[PDB]
């Protein structure tokens, strides 16, 4: 049963470069074309180039010339794109994409597309580093109240944020983190909890950061 | 044309990839053959057998397939081209249920492939081979022959098994392709159904049925 | 070949039937139309190829149709997991393009946002760096601005934002804004007042502490 599977996420500096593969496994006939196609953070798709296994051929968008170049192994049935001189706007999920016949009728078959599933390459220039938490304070007395913690200044993606060791989970909002101009992301997680319990309730976030081991346990408590 | 009397309902609902062998050709992965022929045991493995033979589970990769005989088939189940054995390859194509050929690409609930077989020389042919929608082989044929003996390695034989008993020869007993346990009639689909002969030898072959010659190819191992 | 999607949002209910339509620059065979659905963060999902032929695994309520520079994908009945993006594909010419994606959203009734202001913590002022945190909870429709004041000048350039995707429960939205300044920057101010408008709001809201109180 056809899947093609590609190598894991990847981090690299600004002009370095980058080797991303796709193997095919569980063909009884193996395709003989595999495109590369790109979906940079919240954008849409767009494709890249395409390898034929046969010739070696190789056909790409002159938007990477120069940069983009695209093997195959035929021993190891194994699709290679290599994207070099690499620019953080090359930050983006790269799958690679191959046809194969789907179905037939009336005397023409018809191509469908088994997809990889993907491979996150993100380029930066930070060096790890583990973020700061800081409460968000909450600020009524029969009313809802917020209160959250702020993870700022970490890298890379992702951290996870829970509350009360995962036995509060309604009412929890973490946001997406947003990259900012320092290179370094920054998150905020906030949860809306009855006002007449500030004071009586503790509230701990734990955060976790695993490419730098950080774990901390923030306790938010009304200010003084 | 007469290429479309070729029944063309074929799904890969599986992922195998199968439909390409039926163009750009040339790219089989026979890593899981070896486990598939290990089930498949030479005739020497068989009890020998003896007195009046009679005529009587899958794999019809394996030489000692013993098929169902040959009937009508719907032409909805099949994908690609029918070969029959006479033992020579022959094509049949898609017909309605009288008989009269059609030219829809086996697309019409009603388009059928009769293959009803009778063995040579009074008859038709010896067995068929086709691929189903889904990318499975399917063949019939024969029927093959009761050749007695005793024990669980009792031979229901589909081919020439001469030395299991001296009567069972290709005409006697021929259910299909297989001309001998280690040889199959070569026919341009023989890949696309039996992917795993793809390193067998083709020689040039006669064989004689009811006194008419045939000169065939056949591929063997 | 562009390749062009309408709408861009579609706001429907769970068993609504959805209508999704791509429409391309030059004609492209049925043959090499193909639709995906993709949900937030992982890959895309493909429904149909040959711009009629449903994918094997995806369920009945998803049907292409059309030809040559029009095509439709349409959702019979739509299930709580169908709200997603949807993309079209043209593959008949090598060179690959797609439409630019549909939202499909839940709809519901309007409501406003809850407006919550946190200033920065004693703990992040010794850093040497102020956060102000403006959040806008639990609102519908997505759409919503969020404008910041310090002593009551508009401030730009120096905030962020993110938001959440639409909750699986009561299906609306949730926005976090961070303006960013340094701390010698916050101690030259005194009002800090984050103001929101949103169609639930018959005014704009606005929440504000004084730096220091
Ligand atoms: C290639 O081959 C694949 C594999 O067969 C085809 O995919 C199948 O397509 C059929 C027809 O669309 C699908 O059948 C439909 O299934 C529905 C429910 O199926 C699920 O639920 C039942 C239990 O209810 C399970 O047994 C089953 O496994 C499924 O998980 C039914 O609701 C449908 O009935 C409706 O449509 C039929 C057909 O018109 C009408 O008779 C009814 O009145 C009713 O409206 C229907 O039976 C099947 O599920 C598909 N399977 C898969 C795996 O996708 C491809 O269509 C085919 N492609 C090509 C190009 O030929
Ligand atoms: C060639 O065929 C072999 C055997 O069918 C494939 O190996 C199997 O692949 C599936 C899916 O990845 C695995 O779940 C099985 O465990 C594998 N079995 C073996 C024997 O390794 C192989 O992937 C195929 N090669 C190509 C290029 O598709
Ligand atoms: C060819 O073989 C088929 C069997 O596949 C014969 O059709 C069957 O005939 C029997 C007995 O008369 C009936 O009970 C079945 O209902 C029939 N089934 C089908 C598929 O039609 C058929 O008679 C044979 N000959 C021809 C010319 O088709
Ligand atoms: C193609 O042939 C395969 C193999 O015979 C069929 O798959 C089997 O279908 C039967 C129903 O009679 C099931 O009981 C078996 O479990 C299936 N086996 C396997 C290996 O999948 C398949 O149905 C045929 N396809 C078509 C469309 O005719
Ligand atoms: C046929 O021979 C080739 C030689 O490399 C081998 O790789 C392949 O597996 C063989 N196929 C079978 C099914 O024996
Ligand atoms: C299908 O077959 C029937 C029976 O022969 C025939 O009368 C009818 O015209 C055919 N329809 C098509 C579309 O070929």
């Amino acid at each position: 049963q056809v899947q093609l599977v590609q190598s894991g996420a990847e981090i690299q500096k600004p002009g370095a470069s980058v080797k991303v593969s796709c193997r095919a496994s569980g063909y009884t006939y193996i395709s003989t074309s595999f495109h590369w196609v790109r979906q940079a953070p919240g954008q849409g798709l767009e494709w890249m180039g395409v390898i034929k296994t046969d010739d070696g051929s190789t056909s790409d968008t002159q938007k990477f010339q120069g940069r983009l170049r695209m093997t195959w192994d035929t021993s190891t049935s194994t699709v290679y794109m290599e994207l070099s001189s690499l620019r953080s706007d090359d930050t983006a999920v790269y799958y690679c994409v191959s046809p194969r016949l789907g179905h037939c009728r009336r005397g023409r078959c018809y191509e469908t597309l088994d997809w990889g599933q993907g491979s996150l390459v993100t380029v930066s220039s930070a060096s790890t580093k583990g973020p700061s938490v800081f409460p968000l304070a909450p600020s009524t007395s029969g009313g809802t109240a917020a209160l959250g913690c702020l993870v700022k200044d970490y890298f890379p993606e992702p951290v996870t944020v829970s509350w009360n060791s995962g036995a509060l989970t309604s009412g929890v909002h973490t946001f997406p983190a947003v990259l900012q101009s320092s290179g370094l992301y920054s998150l905020s997680s906030v949860v809306t909890v009855p006002s007449s319990s500030l004071g009586t309730q503790t509230y701990i976030c734990n955060v976790n950061h695993k490419p730098s081991n950080t774990k901390v346990d923030k306790r938010v408590e009304p200010k003084s | 044309w007469h290429i479309n009397r070729t029944a063309l309902n074929c799904n890969d609902s599986l992922h195998t990839g199968f439909l390409a062998a039926l163009f750009y050709t040339h790219k089989f992965n026979a890593s899981g053959c070896p486990e598939r022929m290990a089930h498949c045991r030479p005739i020497d493995e068989f009890a020998q057998g003896w007195g009046p033979i009679t005529y009587a589970d899958q794999r019809p990769y394996c030489w000692h397939y013993a098929p169902r005989q040959c009937g009508t088939i719907p032409a909805s189940q099949v994908c690609g081209p029918v070969y029959c054995f006479t033992p020579s390859p022959v094509v049949v194509g898609t017909t309605d249920r009288f008989g009269a050929p059609t030219y829809t690409w086996g697309e019409n609930e009603t388009d059928v492939l009769i293959l009803n077989n009778t063995r040579p020389p009074q008859g038709n042919w010896f067995g068929c081979t086709w691929m189903n929608s889904t990318g499975f082989t399917k063949t019939c044929g024969g029927p093959p022959c009761n050749i007695g003996g005793v024990g669980n390695n009792t031979l229901t034989c589909p081919t020439d098994c001469f030395r299991k008993h001296p009567e069972a020869t290709y005409t006697k007993c021929g259910s299909g392709p297989w001309l001998t346990p280690r040889c199959l009639v070569d026919y341009p689909y023989r890949l696309w159904h039996y992917p795993c002969t793809v390193n067998f030898t083709i020689f040039k072959v006669r064989m004689y049925v009811g006194g008419v010659e045939h000169r065939l190819n056949a591929a063997c191992n | 070949i562009v390749l062009t999607q309408s709408p861009g949002t579609l706001s429907l209910s769970p068993g609504e039937r959805a209508t999704l339509s791509c429409r391309a620059s030059q004609s492209v065979s049925s043959s090499y139309l193909a639709w995906y659905q993709q949900k937030p963060g992982q890959a895309p999902r493909l429904l149909v190829y040959g711009a009629s032929t449903r994918a094997t695994g995806i369920p009945d309520r998803f049907s292409g149709s059309g030809s040559g520079t029009d095509f439709t994908l349409t959702i019979s009945r739509l299930e709580p997991e169908d709200f997603a993006v949807y993309y079209c594909h043209q593959y008949s010419s090598s060179f690959w393009t797609f439409g630019q994606g549909t939202k499909v959203e839940i709809k519901r009734t309007v409501a406003a946002p809850s407006v919550f202001i946190f200033p920065p913590s004693d703990e992040q002022l010794k850093s040497g760096t102020a956060s102000v945190v403006c959040l806008l909870n639990n609102f519908y429709p997505r759409e919503a601005k969020v404008q910041w004041k310090v002593d009551n000048a508009l401030q730009s350039g120096n905030s962020q934002e993110s938001v959440t995707e639409q909750d699986s429960k009561d299906s609306t939205y949730s926005l976090s804004s961070t303006l960013t300044l340094s701390k010698a920057d916050y101690e030259k101010h005194k009002v800090y007042a984050c103001e929101v408008t949103h169609q639930g709001l018959s005014s704009p809201v606005t929440k504000s502490f004084n730096r220091g109180e």
